[PDB]
């Protein structure tokens, strides 16, 4: 299974080294970019 | 929370541009010309109230 800290922003794992291989895998995965989402612009008014 | 502040930060650094700005000069001409002629005579006679 699975934990993780945002005090750190960790993930923390229970289960396998298969789940330590799949999971680091896993870790890895989602680290990426964050895609500049923009949710919010301002538009100056021509 | 960090999104919403790196949001924030880059809304702020948007609106914080310098603000241009104008020199309204009017420039109101009230020009005004006026030209009367009277002209008009009056006879009478107050002995006899003509």
């Amino acid at each position: 299974k699975l934990v993780a800290d945002e005090r750190t922003n960790s993930i923390l794992i229970s289960g396998d080294p298969k789940v330590r291989d799949r999971l680091k895998r896993l870790i890895r995965q989602l680290d990426v970019e964050m895609a500049s989402k923009g949710n919010n612009r301002v538009v100056y008014l021509k | 929370p960090p999104d919403i502040m790196l949001a924030l930060q880059e809304v702020i650094t948007q609106l914080d541009i310098r603000r241009a700005q104008v020199l309204i000069e009017a420039l109101i001409v009230e020009m005004a010309e006026g030209d009367g002629v009277n002209l008009g005579v009056q006879w009478g006679n107050l002995e006899t109230g003509a």
